[PDB]
């Protein structure tokens, strides 16, 4: 239950946690032996995970499928591709947490399930946040320096983490923009 | 065209060694029928192959140069009588 | 990125030379502004 959780939050998730595409993860839930209490704990976490898969798979979707090529901006595009390298490395502190845990659990596994929820409820808020931003851009097929935009009215924010997060992938989609400009003009 | 094709992102430095290494015997091949007028070919991979004495042929690259290099070769061809 | 705007010009400045000088031995030599 402690090595399991993070088996299945790293985004190569078990059979305990089929992954479906209209549920995300959803633990099996059929024992006489799972309490209510395991279950509010693991729901939430669950939220986190699901975004996390959908995350990795937006960005190799868009990054590492073409040399660099629909003309549509809303699946193609210099741009996009851009906010996918600023999504990945925005990612990497998850990833950093979750190793720091296993390394705890190596030394003494009988920790609880309860500061695992405390340690990722920072997280927890900046996901759905940002979920948002990649879906509106898939959704309305928005072209070129439109998508700019997008992101832009989401990264004058009034949350620190949200705000800050956006804003770096915001400085990669400019730097793509001015190395064209490095020619045109 | 692959390099023109893709530079703002960091795929960039991969393929830039890889033209790098891959124009390198062409440049030489380039630098023989000027400096030598040794119009050299090896399997046809040079753009331009081979009285009014001569029977040279002829076909990215920038076309203001490239029959400039078709002239310019036959030309040492020239001095060396 | 890779233009011919870094090559290209250490040549052409040579090529000039070299037709400079078949065009100056024309006439040194074989005297065809003479003909």
């Amino acid at each position: 239950m402690i090595h399991e959780l993070l088996l299945a939050l790293s985004g190569y998730p078990g059979s305990i946690f089929t992954w479906n595409k209209r549920s995300g993860l959803q633990v099996s839930q059929d024992f006489p032996f799972l309490h209510p209490s395991e279950t509010s704990v693991l729901n939430r976490l669950c939220r986190l995970g699901t975004d996390y898969i959908r995350f990795t798979e937006f960005i190799e979707q868009y990054t590492g499928h073409v040399q660099q090529q629909q003309g549509q901006g809303g699946l193609h595009g210099i741009y996009l591709r851009a906010f996918c390298t600023g999504l990945d490395s925005v990612l990497q502190p998850y990833r950093q947490a979750l190793l720091d845990l296993e390394q705890e659990f190596l030394g003494d596994p009988h920790l609880s399930i309860s500061h695992v929820n405390y340690f990722l409820d920072q997280f927890q808020l900046l996901f759905p946040s940002v979920m948002v931003v990649v879906e509106q851009i898939k959704s309305q097929k928005i072209h070129g320096c439109q998508i700019l935009e997008t992101v832009y009215k989401h990264s004058c924010g009034g949350l620190p983490p949200v705000r800050s997060a956006l804003e770096k992938i915001l400085a990669v989609c400019h730097g793509v923009m001015y190395k064209q400009l490095s020619a045109w003009m | 065209q692959e390099a023109l094709h893709n530079c703002s992102n960091e795929h960039y430095p991969v393929l830039l060694s890889l033209l790098k290494t891959s124009c390198e015997p062409y440049t030489r091949f380039i630098h023989d029928w000027v400096y030598s007028g040794v119009f050299r070919d090896a399997y046809g991979e040079f753009m331009i192959q081979v009285k009014l004495y001569w029977t040279h042929g002829y076909v990215v690259f920038l076309k203001h140069i490239a029959h400039d290099i078709y002239v310019c070769g036959k030309t040492i061809n020239l001095l060396k009588l | 990125v890779l233009m011919k705007r870094s090559i290209t010009a250490p040549l052409a400045a040579h090529i000039s030379l070299v037709n400079k000088a078949a065009v100056d031995y024309f006439f040194v030599e074989l005297h065809l502004e003479a003909h």
